[PDB]
């Protein structure tokens, strides 16, 4: 998810 | 072995306690420290920096607007300017403000706080202001005569651009009380007033209106206690992306 | 207080630091 | 009220100050050897990096909102400062801010001059985060969208809380601050992250009934004990 | 200068003033620095001795009260015919202070925080209503909590060889015993917490704005232990967080409007003030109303 | 007796506990110690001992095949011969060494790293190659006027067969962090290339080809913390045998 | 040359080097012995003092951890018609590390171990989900745990004589107690165990490879005491083991393949990369591929 | 840990006990003392009077 | 650390032993 | 007496202050 | 309520 990765899906 | 019993309270969790409890990662080693600038250790450190008062809090202010005072020249004497609602602990000017902000997590307060003004016309603009501080007891005075009776500072405008007033700590009790209630003997405070002491005079290529940024702030004799959660937030939802935390 | 645990982050907390200096936010002027 | 700033080949004369700021009461220096993490002998350029460099001026209108620059990117690409920068995977310093206003007896106005540490934006009306180019401007700056709540849901009221001077036009024409490093790492890869944000707000308006004339305000920004390690070929934004 | 203050200063008694040269009242705020004028030198004084306590505005005080941070409910069954996004008996929860908006805002009054992490977690249990049940009492189960590191792996089903947990610390415990606690360590890389950051954390252009993953503290893998019983329950966990140790640097501006998301600091205001993006204060008629005036008849 | 009361935590299991527990043999005499050879007290102490990179990690390669890198004469100048991705809790050449599969049951690491390299061609072959290291930032460097202006060193083929290129610790925090993503701030080493610096040059009775054997420790300035199960093993059924301990 | 430590090692600053007969970076592999070549040698470095703690690898850290060693269920109920194979209201145990693979990896890290063993027991029940049964509530059981040397006689059924405990060791405990615990001694007849073991030990030829009875502990015998009700549950009981007081000699290289039996070493690796028997690491194009490189645009 | 085991009366509430028990508002700081006129501490004092 | 047992085994882990020599695995030779 | 809370308001009752004056009701004139 | 307010509804 976006709190472990800074990533959006 | 050793003969016990157990006390009421036993097995009960409360959120304001103070024990030890099981480290997760034995022998772990925390990053080491360094200097950072900036470090506060008590909250009456933040309380005493000024910050701005929403003053013009009026239907047709919009945004910026709403922080600043505009005054322009008169032809009648003695004229009321504007007025400052001093309870800190209500939705009004001091609110939004670092003195407003923090003290909203407490329920009693104590001490004297200060309100500094600054003029913003151009260098040619020239003027005398009354600031008056009056004591409770009954309705904000509407006249000079009246309000010049309380405590007050006169002001001139020149080189330095602004002034003090004090509004000192005078209450019956030790500490001043938030219930919702502000005509309450333990809770109000009085009123701020300002007039014109002379009049606003400008040239002819000046600006004829011109404006004050009023700020505030407490003195070191300040305190606050019995904390509780803030009035200013709060949800009645989940946040937008929260099940994404469970994902 | 009471701490029998071996890791010192394990302990209660730290109510006892009244150092201030209030002038690095209201005076940061020379 | 008068003050002159000298570093490298540059120097800075004001006859209208109003004595100056050193945010939180600290003054910029060097990484000391308790405090490091990488082991490679530093680059440290002294008078090439530590040097006052002017920005582009912008023209102060009636309907205004405020202007804004993120530190280190608007230097990025600039001089000798530029070059450490593309060629060093890490670098490390502080900053000396000099802004520049005049008008005449007959004009009025008053601008907050803040630098803000970590100045995280927020989108206006929308669940989405602001976009790399939201965010990095370079050299030219951004605009304020909202400045009553800051462009993050805060408050103007409240922002005399960091580090700042007023330009208030009877009393002064000029600001000056000066910035330590301001970091949770004592290094940072200076292409992605930026310490510090300078922001210019009018919170009073300009105004005069005197002959209409442009008035520019002007940037100036010096680095302080510059610093650069990991050393390999150039890489630009 | 940096002193010990245990107390509210005193007052000192004080006369008549007339004095060229001197003016104690006039300040100038363009310099930044706040004004120094004292009580003594604005009015006539008494001589006052101030025992009011200072202890109450430590920031430990302030910020190590144990808060809300996660809440979630789950059906306790057979879970054979279940759809692929359910909570089969077990759930996945990533650590955060983002979502519950009381602590948020405090933790939001500082730039940097280092302090370690107090985890207290609370279970309760209910029937499942629907129309083929009676009630018949509440099962005494014992549940598992593993943590886990960010982004690491983590358990697919109920009853995964992964809650073997040979490295990873797990605790157990029962619904009747009191809640359980456990205490995180500071685990950053760094030497604090950044609450906000103005970055990418990527070399590449292209992912989220103003979200460290170093400031994430892990994750909680939750399931109940037992096999399932011939009827449903819902099971309700509720996870609080303590700060303690705590050191603090640059504080910012408080939260004004709403809180729009999780991942970012996006606003829109109420409609109409108080809190409105055009006006934080509410409206009074005119800036010479008094709007709480006394009336005395 | 005692008056006393139950905390929060009382009767939990936490299996990072550490208390003393009843006996179950009382007066038991367990067997005298005796010195044995190599004794282990800091699992950092195995760590540091070289074993070999997998750098042959390709589809045709087939077991022992994958543990060297095999080098021949050129006609172009200046040419890439490998490269080696660093990130140490990833899967890659660095994943199945002592330093790599350690590190695997912790989280977080810092400090310097080693690689040796040795040569195993002929006595009458010759030869320099340049080994860099580059800093994270940008793409992996592909030609050697690029990867020169990184941490390097130049090796000559001689009586000594092996060099040594260091790894220095070079990060902003004070350790870097297992996430699941290579791309992180918090987690990309950067790389290391190798080129050559001359050519391979050898006579007609020698093999035309040689090989390269790549080695890897960490230096006394490691550490490792938080630790977690290792991704290297699972199970998802009972082993073979498993019901004969139930007869 | 023994020494105590208890951070990581400090680094020098270092200058330009140009030397005749002197080579640190030249090494030689074929002695066996590690490259001695520090990063002052290498590189022009800073002076640093390092604080970082190595305590959390400690091989009493490492080991001295509660993992999962058996999961035993079993039907309480009348057995009256049971098959001959069936566990009747009990069962026996013989203590291994070689069931549960993230404990068996890590104790195979080295050749010899000497350790005493806490042991923690941990039960739980449920209502027989037959067509038959409502949910009715769970009993609160007494439990019986003995303790039998390795090869000794153990109980044949629930209500043996042979549960009457004279010497042996027995442990009661009920199903709302919090989980039984004790410690076991060091017990082999040598100095320490054997983890692995190059021999056969019987004096003829005929038996198993690579098991030695002197490094098994023992056997447990579980039994519910309670008569059996008129309706039938399932209970399940969990052994956890936790080392303590450890030495260890001769580290190894550690287990790549998954492991096929509790009784030997056997090999058989994935169909594909990772882990299989001709590739351990997974695959890349190319020994010239990078495989996570960075895209700036 | 500590070897331990309950008595008769573990758990009751008796309305004249006398123990310490957990504050509500820690680090909070009472209104100063003062003096105020006709302080009582035994009731036999106000038994005294006419 | 408390410890009523008659029996030494009974006792808390111990994780106060520093001493190390890597030299046995790195260094072998003569 | 058994107290280890931090603020000395959560102690247990204070029954030993014996000191009394009936004047002050029984006499209280010149 | 009164006891909060001492206002009489
Ligand atoms: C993470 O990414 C999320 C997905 O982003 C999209 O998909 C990816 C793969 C790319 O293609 C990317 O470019 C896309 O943007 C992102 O979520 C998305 O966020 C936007 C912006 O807030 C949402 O747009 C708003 O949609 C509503 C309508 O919602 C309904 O329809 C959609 C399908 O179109 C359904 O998914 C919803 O469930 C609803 O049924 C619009 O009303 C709204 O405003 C418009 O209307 C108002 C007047 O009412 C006008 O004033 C405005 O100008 C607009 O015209 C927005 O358009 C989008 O729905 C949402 N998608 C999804 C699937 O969630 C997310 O924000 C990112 N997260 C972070 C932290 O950045
Ligand atoms: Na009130
Ligand atoms: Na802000
Ligand atoms: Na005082
Ligand atoms: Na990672
Ligand atoms: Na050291
Ligand atoms: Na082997």
């Amino acid at each position: 998810n976006l709190l472990e990765t800074r990533l959006n899906v | 072995g050793v003969p016990t019993y157990l006390l009421p309270g036993s097995g009960q969790f409360l959120t304001t306690d103070d024990h030890s409890s099981a480290p997760v990662l034995p022998c772990f080693n925390p990053t080491p420290e360094m200097h950072i600038p900036g470090q506060v250790r008590n909250m009456l450190e933040v309380v005493q920096v000024e910050s701005m008062m929403e003053i013009n809090n009026t239907e047709s202010a919009v945004g910026m607007e709403r922080l600043k005072v505009d005054i322009s020249a008169l032809t009648d004497v003695d004229q009321l300017l504007f007025n400052i609602p001093l309870d800190i602990q209500l939705d009004g000017p001091l609110r939004n403000t670092l003195v407003g902000n923090i003290s909203r997590y407490y329920t009693h307060w104590s001490g004297s706080l200060e309100m500094t003004f600054m003029f913003c016309g151009s260098f040619m603009a020239t003027g005398k202001l009354i600031l008056c501080y009056t004591p409770p007891g009954g309705s904000c005075p509407t006249t000079r005569e009246t309000a010049m009776l309380g405590t007050h500072v006169v002001w001139d405008f020149g080189l330095q651009s602004s002034v003090t007033l004090i509004i000192p700590w005078i209450s019956g009790s030790h500490y001043r009380m938030f219930n919702n209630d502000a005509k309450s003997t333990n809770a109000n405070v009085g009123y701020v007033t300002c007039f014109m002491q002379t009049n606003l005079i400008v040239p002819s290529e000046s600006s004829d209106t011109c404006s004050l940024i009023g700020f505030i702030a407490a003195k070191d004799d300040f305190s606050l206690r019995l904390m509780r959660d803030s009035p200013d937030i709060g949800q009645l939802d989940h946040l937008h992306a929260a099940e994404a935390a469970y994902q | 207080q009471i701490n029998f645990y071996k890791d010192s982050y394990a302990a209660s907390a730290s109510k006892q630091d009244f150092s201030q200096d209030p002038s690095k936010f209201t005076e940061p002027v020379v | 009220r008068v003050l002159q700033l000298k570093l490298g080949n540059s120097a800075i004369v004001t006859q209208e100050a109003a004595n100056y700021c050193c945010a939180y009461g600290e003054w910029p220096n060097y990484l000391p050897d308790h405090e490091a993490v990488a082991i490679d002998k530093p680059t440290q350029p002294e008078t090439a990096t530590d040097r006052f460099y002017t920005l582009r001026s912008v023209k102060w209108e009636a309907g205004s909102t405020g202007w804004w620059w993120k530190l280190p990117d608007a230097l990025n690409n600039i001089g000798m400062f530029g070059q450490n920068v593309q060629h060093h995977y890490l670098y490390r310093s502080g900053f000396l801010i000099h802004v520049q206003c005049n008008a005449t007896k007959f004009h009025q106005g008053a601008l907050l001059v803040v630098a803000i540490p970590e100045h995280q934006r927020g989108a206006h009306n929308t669940n989405t985060s602001p976009g790399f180019d939201d965010i990095m401007k370079g050299e030219e700056g951004g605009t304020f969208n909202h400045p009553y709540v800051l462009d993050d849901g805060t408050s103007l009221a409240c922002a005399t809380i960091f580090p700042h001077q007023w330009i208030n036009l009877r009393t002064n024409n000029s600001a000056t601050i000066v910035l330590p490093w301001m970091n949770a790492a004592p290094m940072d890869f200076p292409l992605r992250h930026n310490q510090w944000t300078l922001a210019i707000i009018p919170v009073v308006p300009l105004g005069t009934r005197t002959m209409s004339s442009m008035v520019p305000i002007t940037v100036s920004i010096a680095p302080m004990c510059c610093e650069f390690n990991g050393l390999r070929h150039a890489i630009t934004q | 200068i940096e002193s010990i203050i245990k107390t509210a200063t005193d007052t000192v008694k004080s006369e008549i003033n007339a004095e060229l040269g001197v003016v104690p009242s006039l300040n100038a705020v363009e310099t930044g620095a706040t004004s120094n004028t004292e009580p003594e030198e604005a009015i006539q004084t008494r001589t006052v001795i101030n025992q009011h306590g200072v202890s109450e505005t430590l920031v430990e005080n302030f910020l190590s009260r144990a808060a809300l941070v996660s809440k979630r409910s789950f059906e306790y069954k057979d879970h054979t015919s279940s759809a692929a996004q359910t909570d089969k008996n077990f759930f996945k929860w990533t650590i955060n202070t983002r979502s519950f908006v009381q602590l948020r805002r405090k933790l939001e009054l500082f730039t940097y925080l280092r302090f370690d992490a107090e985890i207290t977690i609370l279970t309760t249990v209910a029937v499942n209503g629907s129309s083929n049940n009676t009630y018949v009492g509440l099962p005494d189960l014992t549940l598992q909590a593993m943590f886990v590191p960010t982004g690491a792996l983590t358990p697919e089903k109920q009853d995964s060889f992964h809650w073997q947990s040979g490295s990873n610390a797990s605790v157990f415990f029962k619904i009747s015993d009191p809640p359980a606690r456990m205490t995180i360590p500071f685990m950053c890389i760094n030497s604090a917490y950044s609450v906000f950051y103005d970055g990418f954390a990527g070399f590449e252009k292209s992912g989220l704005y103003g979200i460290n993953p170093a400031d994430t503290i892990g994750n909680l893998c939750v399931r109940i232990v037992n096999e399932h019983q011939p009827v449903g329950f819902t099971v309700t966990v509720r996870v609080y967080m303590k700060p303690k140790h705590i050191k603090a640097w640059a504080p910012r501006p408080p939260r004004t409007l709403p809180y729009m998301s999780i991942a970012n600091a996006n606003y829109k205001g109420k409609g109409r003030a108080p809190n409105a993006l055009n006006a934080i204060i509410g409206n009074r008629d005119s800036v010479k109303t008094m709007p709480h005036n006394i009336v005395t008849t």
